[PDB]
């Protein structure tokens, strides 16, 4: 079970770490007793009115092409090793 | 008359024939601020009739230019025509998008379309006689005499520490007329490399460099009848081209024919370096004359050839002249060459003095950690 954990649950630990990271990222600064101000402020702003961000055409296109070249190099290397 | 076309602004210089080549080369270098070339190769074939096979495209462009992107060179590709020219041009641009390789387009001003509009400051060139490419970034607008004399000038000027500039010619399935363009080229002392499977005049040439009687009274007629048979030829025309071939084949050292489809194990850089050394053998056996080619080997990391051909025992090397190439091998951290140079006669006892060591330490790559450590300490 340990040994199973040495592989798979160690991976889970990392999985758990990632989940925690995202959870805390979404939290605001105020503590449990102070949330009564941040939630209220957010609701007021909504009533009044990161990862997602992406680049422009030019910038991105270079990235896509670069990734393509990387994939080609990877495949050629695999063939050479074959 | 230098100008620029803002399409991607590309410079162009209009030059008549018989112009002093020296002035042209100097204007190029200064006004365009182009780096000194460690190699120049001149294309000799453009026939849009026959497409490029796989075995040709893959090696010729990918495997050659990907390697040449480490040392850089010049490409004397003919512009204002439809052919592999635009292929090579866009290939260099796509490779640069991911030391540089550039292409220089030279062509006669008469065959271009909309030449009066250019003659009379970006002259707008939207074209639907043959139109001109908008990929190549430079133009030398006029022509075979100019190409020959410019090759003779480049193969002579010493840009070195006094090193030469290697020149090579690449014949790719050309038309019969190029025969003349090649004939005087043998007098110009520049090694030719002929691709045996190209499919133009390169085919008949590859066939007829080796014969029992190299004289071709009528076997040349047989070959010309075999390949590209759509064009009929007069016997009076042949009786001259056969003499042209009988003269060309009288200098075996310069030209080298090679076949890629049979066994493509030898990449292009290998045969290029082999032909360059074979040609430089016949000229002279001095220590300095071998340097340029040798430097190219260091850029290709080809120890076996440099050992077999250069260090065979012909050229007597001394410890005085290996210093430059030794520093070049150290800075580029190619250790398979440092051992070879040490064994060839160089000594670390008298070469390494505190000044040389300071120069070596100055050459640390700015990105590395030791660089920042020393800079912070200073
Ligand atoms: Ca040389």
């Amino acid at each position: 079970t340990f040994q199973v954990v040495q592989g798979n649950a160690d991976m889970f630990w990392k999985f758990q770490r990632y989940h925690l990271i995202v959870e805390y990222h979404g939290r605001p600064a105020l503590a449990p007793p102070f949330i009564l101000l941040s939630h209220l402020s957010l609701v007021l702003k909504q009533v009044f009115r990161h990862l997602e961000r992406d680049l422009p055409d030019p910038v991105d296109q270079k990235i896509i092409t670069w990734e393509t070249v990387q994939k080609e190099n990877f495949l050629s290397t695999m063939e050479k090793r074959r | 008359c230098k100008g620029e076309v803002n399409f991607k602004r590309s410079k162009f210089v209009k030059v008549p024939s018989n112009v002093a080549p020296s002035m042209l080369f100097e204007l190029l270098l200064t006004e365009w601020h182009l780096p000194a070339p460690n190699l120049v190769v001149s294309l000799v074939g453009e026939e849009r009739l026959f497409a490029m096979k796989s075995w040709l495209r893959d090696v010729l462009r990918k495997g050659l230019v990907k390697a040449a992107q480490s040392t850089g060179a010049w490409i004397l590709t003919s512009a204002l025509h439809v052919g592999l020219a635009r292929h090579v041009g866009q290939a260099v641009r796509d490779h640069s998008l991911a030391v540089r390789v550039v292409a220089i387009g030279m062509a006669s001003l008469d065959r271009i379309l909309h030449r009066q509009l250019l003659d009379g400051t970006p002259i707008h060139y939207p074209a639907d006689l043959c139109p001109l490419d908008s990929n190549l970034s430079h133009f030398i607008l006029v022509l075979a005499e100019l190409q020959l004399s410019l090759e003779k000038h480049i193969s002579q000027q010493r840009t070195g520490s006094s090193i030469q500039i290697p020149v090579l010619c690449l014949l790719v399935n050309g038309d019969p007329s190029t025969l003349e363009r090649m004939s005087r080229a043998v007098e110009q002392a520049a090694p030719w490399l002929i691709l045996a499977g190209s499919g133009g005049i390169a085919d008949v040439l590859a066939a007829l460099v080796g014969q029992p009687h190299l004289l071709v009274p009528q076997v040349t007629e047989k070959q010309f009848r075999e390949k590209f048979p759509s064009e009929c030829f007069s016997w009076e025309a042949i009786v001259h081209w056969t003499e042209l071939l009988q003269n060309i084949a009288a200098h075996p050292h310069l030209l080298t024919v090679y076949d890629f489809e049979q066994e493509g194990s030898e990449d292009l850089d290998t045969v290029i370096l082999k032909a360059l050394v074979k040609a430089c053998k016949s000229h002279s056996r001095d220590a300095q004359d071998y340097l340029d080619e040798l430097k190219l080997a260091v850029a290709w990391d080809r120890v076996d050839i440099a050992k077999s051909e250069i260090f065979n025992g012909d050229v007597e090397w001394k410890s005085c002249d290996l210093e430059e190439v030794m520093t070049d091998a150290l800075v580029s951290n190619k250790p398979d060459f440092v051992r070879l140079f040490v064994d060839s006669g160089a000594d670390m006892a008298e070469f390494l003095t505190y000044g040389r060591l300071q120069q070596l330490y100055h050459s640390v790559s700015p990105k590395s950690l030791l660089f920042e450590l020393l800079e912070r300490k200073h």
